[PDB]
């Protein structure tokens, strides 16, 4: 296959079958049977042609994995040495976290297509996700600014946390 | 960044050293085998920027903007082979020395990671951009138009330099790899807001911001076609340039610092283009166009935000192109009737039918007709500051109905109309002046399928 | 006649009447037909603003206030009106459509949790 | 252009036909008329009316189902 | 007898009604001939570059240079600092740079509030 | 071509919860619809003609009637087959009393007799008084000729002297 | 001639070329061309599973 | 535009053509010269009249400062000659 | 719309208002009230993708009035008995709430008499 | 300057053309063009140069209360619907002068009708020179219109771009 199923998931496909009640011929059937025979078999013969061709001589190109490395809680102050690893390490996850974002916003829109007229109560469990994601996103990577890194990543999070332990710890006060 | 430095150096034997008969044959075909090589600065990675040693540095915001650099140098060399006909061997090759020492300081400007080699060659454009204003320049106006030039950039570059050395005292280093990871906050203290002042004015006195452009209508105006082209579009971007570099520092009082700076960018953005709807003269009509984009530049750069740094690079590469185009396209016009007026020469798409379809392309880009890259900047921007106030999009939208109207209105004086009678010696287009325009405009146009090699670091 | 001496920069440069160029003989010959010149005449201070392609001034058939009047009455009358009817809207005699499943609950983007209050149409 | 019958500018008189122009522009016209008739007979409802209108006021207040004045 | 027509800066008296072509004295007919002899005068002079072969190139035209020049580099040692342009030059200058500022700030000094205590909806604002 | 469109609309506009200046606005524009149509027939194609002595009124180069033949057929058959495939997407209104189903018919007939009467009525030899609704609809409400002549002032007048000197 | 010559430069060509680039390319990423599923009425069978919905309920109806 | 050209000779014909429906002149006595004031003294505000149909024939209108100088059939011929480019 | 003239020039108390229809109590008035029932009931509608305001309670003759449509193609003259019998279920559902109109328009009018007893009483 | 002959026959010109414009059926046009064909008449013998005056003052002031908004304009001139519509296909004279040899030698025979010409008038251009400084006031001339040709040979002094202007309908 090209692309894994379960990233990117699709019900299975129902297609009713044809019943005809006039008399008249189906102009498109015919059509069927006129694009499928001087459009897609010789499309499909210079496909197999050029398949054959790389087969021959088949090469791979892998995935970068990346090892992991101290994040900036773990860094002394003023360590560029390792004050570099940790900020380079999060630039990465900002940029899988914004295709994340993507991967989840395309399902959305493919729900709302597939769908049709009912996609405002078919398409629940991806809105609900994508819901889930942008909030998620926003808390980590938002009125960070241009010139964002690491560090206000960190003063942002040490703002919310600090928000939300002494909420809880006024609440049982109430 | 020695591979490309060396080069420019060995153009100056080149230019010599060479017959007295080819000395821009020999210029022209080098230069563009340099421009050819810096194409090797798109190795940028997505983490961690190009890191070549310690006094040079390329990411994504030099990158472009080194590319423009030297493809303009040979633009510039056909530019002046006309005017400079007349004039002796000596006087002619002290010209093309003077352009390649500023495209020499202009590359490692951009490159320079340290912020005080910035200021030194930042400042070193100043004496060859001089020399070719006041010494071929054609009005009397020249020599009041470099004093204009000169003095306007030095009141705000020497407060720039007691900044720079007092950040180095107290931070202990310039290098911006270092300021990244040892930048502390601005406290909010009168003395802070005189250091805010001096970091910036020496950007705003370049963009310019409006109130302190009074230099580029005389500068823009005087100067020869090589010194207009180079003036509007690499060196604004200096400043440009500076703002984005030296706003790492800055934090947060830009806050509340960008609000003056602001206000004059967005109602100067609407009388600068106002401005060009009754100017008397098609160059300096062009120079008071450029106040009004690097207006938009100013804003972007003050909010901080993702999409205006996107925008913010964008729009100044796709105005140096636009504006230097521009300049080009009024130049040829002036080389044969000898006069700046704009309702002198009309009606010249009846004599000149290719030009004027050089004309409408470039008048095109100047109001930003998608999906060129000059819309693609200007749009993010747009969108940017819409986030920081939705009131914004007022006068971003009256500039933009501006903006269209001066960019048509000149159309419209120079090429359609009648004719004027008693001009009766506008010749054919040469292949000189047509091959100049394609030099502008196809990589302008071509930049529209991958654009995402300008839209800078933030990408 | 040169502009009033009030140190605006207008200087020993003549004042020539605010006339359109398109208030000239059409049929004079011109030497810049479509600017309606004359080599060697005293161009306007405001030349480029009073060309053709630009104000006019030519006299109207209707005077100009009175132009004013009429235009801003229509417009004012206009929008008055529709205020008017937009505080008396006009209705034909109608129930609320009924729709089935709690009003399309589910149809709508109803939560199926915390279950909606019963809603029931009765025939008539 | 085209097969250019060329016929020439009369002075003051009527201008030169063909019998080409009539017999098209006339078909058309009663081919209009023809379609006009044609779907006015068979489905008049769209033009003047589908359902009748039911008058409100010819009712009685039983199969409203009004309780009695008189509780 | 009909309603006279009023004249005004963008609409001009109409030559026809106007109660000064009529009359002609002896100061007009000797003033509107004066005007058509200069205007001959440099018709004349124009017509012998306009029409002369041994010539190629742009008939100089003083009058076009006095208005360009008038326009950009006459302004200014002309002026006066007097009650009209230090007015005139204040509110248009220094006016609208206030007024926006206000506009401007109070529009954002409302938004944070919002912000801060949550009260301002950006559930899906994810680009800035 | 066009009932199985506008028709349909003052249907839907006559019987909804809408704004009755705007519902009675409507109604008066489909009149006058009829009146400037029987304008341009009255005025070109009946009475005597008034074209110079000498022209050339040719109509017979194929590619003119061919251009015109294919939307002459399309303006005829274009509301009948589009309206009977497009498949059902709302509830069209098909009851409703008998001067609302009708309101679009009788105000363009109507309209159509008032614009006959009147266009008969320059024949005869009285003469004409010049009426401020005649000017005010000649020119198109003077919006053309205040505006257009007023806002390029301001804007330009200010750029000169203000922004500029 | 005329038409088979331009029928098959400017029809057969470039849609042999949208097809392959539509069929090998396009459609091997994810979600490029979305359909809309097929509109299922009362009483039809799927060529794919085979399932049979059952029609309506006996309908109330009346002549007009 | 598939309107045919105009003769120098065939512009003379409509000319005369409508001066000779004025219902004011002698047919036999006006000929290619046959001045309006000195010739058969036409009166002045006729000229206007004449004018008139001239452009009403022709579709393009004459200025009045240059049709007050035009009595004279002939010249009228030189006149639209100048002004259709007609040579021949 | 005859009885605009009613509620806007005459009494407002009378006329029930269209964003206010009846909040009167439920069925009791009405002896023994019928629940109209449905035929669709939820997976029919949302698989003929239905628009949200069409499939109201005529979308068993509307879902067959399209099955006519797929079939009848390209006879787009047929099913014209199919089109005809939805609406002919629409025009009942519209006068049904027409009923509505109506009748609380007469028990706004008996509503108020017991009111003006109770005034006039003394 | 207009003479007040002058003016009464402008102005009876355009009053036909705006009440041309209200009658649109050629036979109501005539019945009213002679009644205001009449009304000249009425006052036409007066001979007071004072109170003619009065009455064209009083006439341009009906004018203007009844004129036409909307005059019918012929469609050349200034106003109408193809006023210079075709100024964008006339080109000088003079830029013939600038094309190629190939281009030029497509019509060997134009171009050497053309040399003629420009030996045509390099010869007369200093006899007109000649012609209009004599005939011309000490101080300078007094009114447009140049003198006719005298000897046989010469030509009308200043005739180049009047005789060799672009033609009406180019293309
Ligand atoms: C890696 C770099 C590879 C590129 C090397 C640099 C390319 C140089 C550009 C070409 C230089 C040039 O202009 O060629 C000129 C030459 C003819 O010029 P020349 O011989 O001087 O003519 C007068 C003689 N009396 O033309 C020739 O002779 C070429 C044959
Ligand atoms: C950041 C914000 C930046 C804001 C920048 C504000 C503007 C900066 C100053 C711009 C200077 C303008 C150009 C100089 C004026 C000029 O062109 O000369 C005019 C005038 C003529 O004199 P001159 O040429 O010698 O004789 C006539 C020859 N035909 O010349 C003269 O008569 C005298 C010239 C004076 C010398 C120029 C001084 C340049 C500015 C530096 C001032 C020095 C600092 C103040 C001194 C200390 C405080 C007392
Ligand atoms: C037009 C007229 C413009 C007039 C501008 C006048 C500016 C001169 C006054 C500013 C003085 C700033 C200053 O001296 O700051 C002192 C401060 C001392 O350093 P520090 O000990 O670290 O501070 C902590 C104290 N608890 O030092 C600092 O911390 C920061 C010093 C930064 C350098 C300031 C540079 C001078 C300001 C230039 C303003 C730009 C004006 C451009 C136009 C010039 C003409
Ligand atoms: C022709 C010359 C053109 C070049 C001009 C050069 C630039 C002008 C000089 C600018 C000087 C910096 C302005 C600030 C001066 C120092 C005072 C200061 O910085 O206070 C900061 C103040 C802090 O308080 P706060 O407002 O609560 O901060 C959070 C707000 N969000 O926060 C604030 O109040 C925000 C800043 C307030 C400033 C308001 C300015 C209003 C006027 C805007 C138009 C500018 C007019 C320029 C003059 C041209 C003549
Ligand atoms: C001339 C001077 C006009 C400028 C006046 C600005 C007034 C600002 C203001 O009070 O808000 C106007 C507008 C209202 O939008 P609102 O969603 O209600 O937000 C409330 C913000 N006061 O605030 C906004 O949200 C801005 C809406 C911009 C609309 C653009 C329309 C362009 C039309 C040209
Ligand atoms: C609804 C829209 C209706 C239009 C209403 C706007 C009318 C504006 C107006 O009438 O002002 C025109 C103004 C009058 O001044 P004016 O008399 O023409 O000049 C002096 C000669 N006496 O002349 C001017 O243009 C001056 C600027 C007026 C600003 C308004
Ligand atoms: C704000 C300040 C407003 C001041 C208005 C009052 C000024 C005044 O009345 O006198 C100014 C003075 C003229 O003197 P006066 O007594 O008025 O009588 C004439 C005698 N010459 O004239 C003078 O010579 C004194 C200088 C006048 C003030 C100059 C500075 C303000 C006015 C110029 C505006 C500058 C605009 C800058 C724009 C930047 C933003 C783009
Ligand atoms: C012993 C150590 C002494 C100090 C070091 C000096 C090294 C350089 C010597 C150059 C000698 C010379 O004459 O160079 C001259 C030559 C080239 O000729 P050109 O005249 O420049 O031609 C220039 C072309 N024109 C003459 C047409 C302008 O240049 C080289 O070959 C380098
Ligand atoms: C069911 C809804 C009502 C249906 C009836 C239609 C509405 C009544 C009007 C029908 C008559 C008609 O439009 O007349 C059409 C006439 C015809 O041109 P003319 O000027 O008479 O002749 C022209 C030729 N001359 C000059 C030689 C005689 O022009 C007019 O009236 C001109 C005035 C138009 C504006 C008036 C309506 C707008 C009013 C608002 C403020 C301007
Ligand atoms: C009720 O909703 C009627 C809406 C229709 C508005 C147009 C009314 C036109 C009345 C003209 C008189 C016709 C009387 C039969
Ligand atoms: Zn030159």
């Amino acid at each position: 296959d090209s692309w894994d199923k379960d990233v990117y998931p699709e019900p299975p496909r129902r297609t009713p079958a044809p019943s005809p009640q006039t008399s008249l011929p189906n102009p498109i059937t015919y059509l069927t049977k006129a694009f499928d025979l001087l459009v897609d078999r010789p499309v499909t013969l210079v496909r197999e042609f050029i398949e054959r061709q790389h087969a021959k001589n088949k090469y791979y190109y892998y995935h970068r994995e990346f090892r992991r490395v101290p994040d900036i809680t773990e860094c002394q102050e003023k360590d560029v040495l390792c004050m570099f690893e940790a900020e380079m390490q999060w630039r990465r996850d900002y940029k899988v976290d914004q295709e994340i974002v993507n991967i989840i916003q395309e399902r959305l829109k493919a729900c709302q297509q597939r769908e049709g007229e009912s996609h405002r109560q078919n398409c629940a469990k991806e809105l609900e996700q994508f819901t889930q994601v942008v909030k998620a996103y926003q808390d980590r990577y938002h009125d960070l600014g241009a010139h964002y890194s690491a560090r206000k990543c960190l003063a942002k999070q040490k703002q919310r946390m600090l928000a939300e332990r002494k909420a809880a710890k006024e609440a049982a006060a109430a | 960044m020695l591979k490309y430095i060396i080069p420019t150096i060995m153009l100056m034997p080149l230019t010599w050293l060479s017959k007295n008969n080819m000395i821009w044959v020999n210029s022209t075909a080098h230069s563009l085998l340099i421009s050819f090589t810096s194409l090797l600065l798109m190795n940028q990675f997505g983490d961690n920027s190009l890191n070549f040693s310690l006094l040079f540095f390329s990411d994504s915001l030099s990158t472009p903007l080194l590319i423009l650099t030297m493809w303009l140098l040979p633009l510039m060399l056909m530019a002046s082979q006309h005017h400079l006909s007349k004039e002796n061997l000596t006087r002619k090759k002290l010209f093309i020395t003077m352009l390649i020492s500023l495209q020499l300081f202009l590359i490692m400007t951009f490159t320079a990671m340290e912020l005080i080699l910035f200021y030194i060659l930042f400042e070193a454009t100043l004496v060859p951009t001089l020399i070719i204003i006041t010494r071929w320049g054609n009005q009397t106006e020249r020599l009041n138009a470099g004093l204009y030039f000169l003095f306007y950039t030095l009141a705000g570059s020497l407060p720039l330099l007691v900044a720079l050395i007092y950040i180095q005292n107290t931070v202990g280093s310039l290098n911006f790899l270092m300021l990244q990871y040892w930048v502390q906050p601005v406290h909010n203290s009168w003395s802070n807001v005189f250091m805010w002042l001096a970091c910036m004015m020496a950007f705003m006195v370049k963009m310019p911001l409006y109130g302190l452009h009074l230099w580029l209508p005389k500068a823009h105006v005087e100067a020869p076609i090589a010194g207009s082209m180079v003036l509007a579009a690499v060196l604004l971007k200096l400043g440009g340039y500076g703002m984005l570099r030296i706003t790492l520092i800055l934090n947060p009082m830009t806050d509340f610092m960008a609000y003056p700076f602001i206000m004059l960018s967005l109602w100067g953005m609407i009388m600068t283009s106002s401005i060009c709807l009754r100017q008397t003269d098609l160059k300096s009509l062009i120079a008071y166009s450029s106040v009004s984009h690097m207006a938009l530049v100013i804003v972007a750069i003050l909010i901080q935000t993702p999409w205006s740094y996107m925008g913010a690079t964008a729009l100044m590469i796709a105005h140096g192109l636009t504006s230097s185009m521009l300049f080009c396209l009024a130049n040829s016009n002036y080389e044969r009737i000898h006069s700046r007026t704009m309702i002198l020469a009309r009606g010249l798409q009846t004599l000149l039918p290719l030009m004027a379809t050089w004309w409408l392309l470039a008048s095109l880009t100047n109001l930003a007709l998608p999906p060129t890259i000059n819309l693609i900047g200007e749009l993010f921007v747009v969108m940017s500051t819409f986030s920081w106030s939705n009131i914004t999009i007022i006068l971003m939208g009256v500039n933009m109905v501006i903006t269209a109207l001066y960019s048509l209105y000149m159309l419209i004086m120079t090429q359609r109309g009648k004719y004027t009678y008693h001009i009766n010696n506008i010749s054919p287009s040469f292949t000189r002046e047509n091959a100049l325009m394609s030099l502008h405009i196809l990589p302008l146009l071509l930049l529209t399928l991958n654009p995402k090699i300008i839209l800078g670091p933030l990408y | 006649e040169p502009y009033p001496d009030d140190g605006t920069g207008y200087g020993d440069y003549p004042k020539l009447p605010d006339r359109s160029q398109q208030e000239r003989d059409p049929w004079y010959d011109w030497d810049h037909p479509d600017l309606r010149l004359n080599w060697g005449e005293p161009m306007h201070w405001d030349l480029d603003m009073y060309i053709r392609n630009r104000v006019d001034t030519s006299p109207t058939p209707v005077n100009w206030n009175l132009m004013c009047k009429h235009l801003f009455g229509f417009v004012a009358f206009m929008l008055f009106m529709f205020w008017v009817g937009e505080t008396y809207p006009a209705y034909q005699p109608v129930g609320p459509k009924q729709y089935p499943y709690n009003n399309l609950y589910l149809e709508r983007g109803g939560d199926p949790n915390k279950e909606p209050e019963p809603v029931v149409h009765y025939e008539i | 252009a085209g097969g250019g019958a060329h016929i020439e500018p009369r002075y003051r008189q009527f201008p030169q036909l063909t019998r080409s122009q009539v017999i098209q522009a006339e078909f058309f016209s009663a081919t209009m008329w023809f379609w006009i008739l044609w779907r006015f007979w068979h489905d008049s409802d769209a033009v003047l009316g589908h359902f009748p209108y039911p008058d409100p006021s010819q009712w009685t207040d039983e199969e409203l189902g009004i309780p009695p004045d008189d509780e | 007898s009909f309603p006279k027509y009023e004249a005004s800066r963008l609409s001009s008296l109409p030559t026809t009604l106007d109660p000064a072509e009529y009359d002609i004295s002896s100061e007009t007919r000797k003033a509107q001939a004066e005007r058509l002899a200069i205007r001959s005068r440099l018709k004349r002079e124009y017509q012998l570059q306009y029409y002369d072969p041994s010539r190629r190139g742009v008939i100089e035209d003083p009058a076009l240079v006095r208005w360009t020049y008038a326009r950009s580099a006459n302004i200014y040692p002309n002026f006066r600092p007097n009650t009209k342009t230090s007015l005139l030059g204040a509110l248009f200058g220094i006016g609208p740079l206030v007024f926006w500022y206000y506009v401007f700030k109070t529009d954002r000094d409302r938004k944070e509030k919002l912000i801060q205590e949550g009260k301002l909806d950006r559930t899906f604002n994810i680009s800035y | 071509t066009g009932f199985y469109s506008k028709d349909l609309i003052i249907e839907a506009a006559n019987t909804s919860y809408t704004n009755a200046w705007a519902l009675l606005m409507t109604l008066i524009a489909t009149s006058f619809t009829a009146i400037y149509s029987t304008r341009i027939i009255f005025f070109a194609l009946l009475g005597q003609p008034r074209f110079p002595t000498l022209v050339n009124i040719n109509e017979n180069n194929p590619l003119l009637i061919n251009s015109i033949k294919r939307l002459l057929i399309g303006s005829l058959f274009a509301g009948y087959i589009i309206s009977n495939n497009i498949p059902p997407t709302t509830i069209p209104q098909m009851t409703m009393p008998y001067y609302l189903k009708t309101t679009a018919l009788i105000v363009t007939i109507l309209g159509f007799i008032l614009a006959l009467e009147i266009s008969n009525m320059t024949k005869n030899l009285k003469y004409h008084y010049p009426s401020n609704a005649f000017k005010f609809s000649t020119l198109l409400g003077y919006f053309p000729t205040i505006m257009h002549r007023l806002a390029p002032y301001m804007n330009l007048s200010m750029s000169q002297k203000s922004a500029s000197s | 001639y005329r038409h088979s010559i331009f029928a098959f430069t400017h029809v057969l060509i470039p849609v042999w070329i949208i097809h392959y680039y539509l069929k090998y390319h396009v459609t091997t990423k994810p979600y490029t061309i979305v359909e809309k599923k097929p509109r299922i009425f009362p009483g039809d069978t799927i060529l794919e599973t085979g399932e049979v919905i059952p029609p309506m309920k006996e309908f109330p109806d009346q002549h007009h | 535009s598939d309107a045919p050209p105009l003769t120098l000779e065939g512009i003379k014909d409509r000319v005369l053509y409508v001066l000779k429906l004025y219902d004011k002149i002698d047919p036999e006595k006006l000929s290619v010269n046959s001045h309006f004031m000195k010739d058969l003294g036409l009166d002045s505000l006729d000229q206007v009249e004449i004018i008139m149909a001239m452009e009403d024939e022709f579709g393009f209108e004459i200025p009045d400062i240059d049709a007050e100088k035009l009595m004279c059939p002939q010249e009228i011929v030189d006149y639209i000659a100048d002004k259709k480019d007609v040579y021949e | 719309g005859a009885h605009l003239a009613r509620r806007y020039l005459g009494d407002a108390s009378v006329e029930p208002d269209p964003l206010r229809m009846p909040t009167f109590p439920p069925d009791y008035g009405f002896p023994e009230r019928k629940e109209r029932e449905m035929v669709a009931t939820q997976q029919e509608m949302n698989d003929a993708q239905l628009v949200l305001q069409q499939r109201d309670y005529c979308a068993h003759y509307l879902i067959r009035f399209l099955k006519c449509k797929r079939d009848s193609f390209p006879n787009f003259l047929a099913c014209k008995h199919e089109r005809h019998d939805w609406d002919y279920c629409e025009h009942l559902d519209y006068v049904k709430r027409m009923k509505e109109f109506e009748r609380e328009r007469r028990l706004l009018q008996r509503k108020k008499r017991r009111e003006q007893r109770e005034a006039d009483m003394a | 300057y207009l003479t007040h002959q002058q003016k009464v026959l402008r102005l009876y010109k355009r009053a036909l053309r705006h009440l041309e414009s209200w009658c649109i059926h050629r036979d109501k046009y005539r019945y009213f063009a002679c009644l205001l064909r009449a009304r000249f008449d009425e006052h036409k013998n007066e001979k007071d140069m004072v109170k003619a005056t009065q009455l064209l003052r009083e006439a341009e002031e009906e004018f203007w209360h009844g004129q036409h908004p909307q005059p019918y304009i012929f469609p050349e001139s200034p106003g109408g619907t193809s006023y210079e519509r075709y100024e964008c296909y006339k080109v000088p004279e003079w830029c013939l002068d600038d094309w190629h040899p190939s281009e030029k030698a497509m019509y060997p025979d134009y171009f050497a009708k053309r040399e003629q010409w420009k030996k045509l008038r390099r010869e007369s251009w200093e006899r007109e020179v000649k012609q209009l400084q004599e005939e011309t006031p000490v101080g300078g001339p007094r009114t447009e219109a140049l003198p006719p040709a005298r000897k046989q040979g010469d030509l009308p002094p200043l005739w180049w771009h009047i005789v060799t202007r672009p033609r009406e309908r180019p293309m």
